[PDB]
């Protein structure tokens, strides 16, 4: 029921500037310091900054002091980090995490910032349709390409959740055109094809590119 | 300042193996409260870390017993007791006596696993895509192990390179295999001027290389 | 250098 959601996160400019807010919930906020700690992909953990309970104290890591600004609102059950001069080296999941007094224990599921030049683009979803040459057996397997889009995440789920079992979705491959590609794949029983619907939910919200793609067999 | 150093970096253990990580301080991380924050953190792939072990050896709410916690001012331990496959992720040690607050480098658990060959599956490019000018000719690895395998492309006996990526998942935390996707990228225009379009997998658990092919048209 | 691990209340 304790919950850290953050948002404000997304594509700047080098250089440019966004505002990070946390929204606290299920406990009381006011008794509690709030930390953010950042993770640039396939990096490790990096905390850098920390806010007291009613803010008396308030910490920087060295890498971020001058540029970034913790600040809460009590009233409002809410922490903000306002990140000025941002360079690439800035580049990470923003994660806000309750400390207990001893330790951070509950952490949110993260924000995405991403400092680049490069533009949003919103991807296209093209089905991969079970089947080659040869039709029917005993398993198959069915998915969705999500192509071309900037920046990162994109989620993609399949029969709006009620489908998890034989779910693969693929970490984004960054093409040599600055643009992300994935694939999301699912093994389904062949008796199972034509008896049923599938569905690939995809939603890339930078772009407000949210996608429904019915997956089925064709002629040839 | 305290650097963090975990040791080792990665491991493969079998499921049911007894599993330790080592974390090393720069420094003694006793409070002047005579409490001692040192904290481990599981991070499982895409979602933020989760509390496991506070201040040394205090298992968090809902951890497993099987996870515990041991040290003392500058060496400080992870015992994992009878490894699980739900147990795969990156591990960090953290302090927070000292400010700046600081982690180790993670140490990435893998679970060793019996071999298993993949699941070889082709997919031609829908017309859709093909409207659209472009063409991805998509090869589908499916549920293996090792990590480790090889993918060659080849249209009309032409060695493709270069011209094709691969992603592999993290491994699954129930039967502790991997998949990977390789994707051909194609003009529409060379696609349709070719006709045999083969996948070629190498792997340990095939006796001898598995080729999927199609051959083009909407026919 | 040492943290403050209690809260501002004390």
């Amino acid at each position: 029921e304790v919950q850290l959601v953050e948002s404000g996160g997304g594509l700047v400019q080098p250089g440019g500037s966004l505002r990070l807010s946390c929204a606290a919930s299920g406990f009381t906020f006011s008794d509690y310091g709030i930390a953010w700690v950042r993770q640039a992909p396939g990096k490790g953990l990096e905390w850098v900054a920390f806010i007291s309970d009613l803010a008396y104290t308030i910490y920087y890591a060295d890498t971020v002091t001058g540029r970034f600004t913790i600040s809460r609102d009590n009233s409002k059950n809410t922490l903000y980090l306002q990140m000025n001069s941002l360079r690439a080296e800035d580049t990470a999941v923003y994660y806000c995490a309750r400390d207990n007094w001893d330790a951070m224990d509950y952490w949110g599921q993260g924000t995405l910032v991403t400092v680049s030049s490069a533009s949003t683009k919103g991807p296209s979803v093209f089905p991969l349709a079970p089947s080659s040459k040869s039709t029917s057996g005993g398993t198959a397997a069915l998915g969705c390409l999500v192509k071309d889009y900037f920046p990162e995440p994109v989620t993609v789920s399949w029969n709006s959740g009620a489908l998890t079992s034989g779910v693969h979705t693929f970490p984004a491959v960054l093409q040599s055109s600055g643009l992300y590609s994935l694939s999301s794949v699912v093994t389904v029983p062949s008796s199972s094809l034509g008896t049923q619907t599938y569905i690939c939910n995809v939603n890339h919200k930078p772009s407000n590119t949210k996608v429904d793609k019915k997956v089925e067999p064709k002629s040839c | 300042d305290i650097q963090m150093t975990q040791s080792p970096s990665s491991l493969s253990a079998s499921v049911g193996d007894r599993v330790t990580i080592t974390c090393r301080s720069s420094q003694s991380l006793v409070h002047n409260n005579a409490n001692t924050y040192l904290h481990w953190y599981q991070q499982k792939p895409g979602k933020a870390p989760k509390l496991l072990i506070y201040k040394v050896s205090n298992r968090f709410s809902g951890v497993p017993s099987r996870f515990s916690g041991s040290g003392s001012g500058t060496d400080f331990t992870l015992t994992i007791s009878s490894l699980q496959p739900e147990d795969f992720a990156t591990y960090y040690c953290s302090q927070n006596t000292l400010v700046p607050w600081t982690f180790g480098q993670g140490t990435k658990v893998e679970i060793k696993r019996t071999v298993a060959a993949p699941s070889v599956f082709i997919f031609p490019p829908s017309d859709e895509q093909l409207k659209s000018g472009t063409a991805s000719v998509v090869c589908l690895l499916n549920n293996f192990y090792p990590r480790e395998a090889k993918v060659q492309w080849k249209v009309d006996n032409a060695l493709q390179s270069g011209n094709s990526q691969e992603s592999v998942t993290e491994q699954d935390s129930k039967d502790s295999t991997y998949s990977l996707s390789s994707t051909l990228t194609l003009s529409k225009a060379d696609y349709e001027k070719h006709k045999v379009y083969a996948c070629e997998v190498t792997h340990q658990g095939l006796s001898s290389p598995v080729t999927k092919s199609f051959n083009r048209g909407e026919c | 250098a040492q943290s403050q691990r209690a809260p501002d209340r004390v």
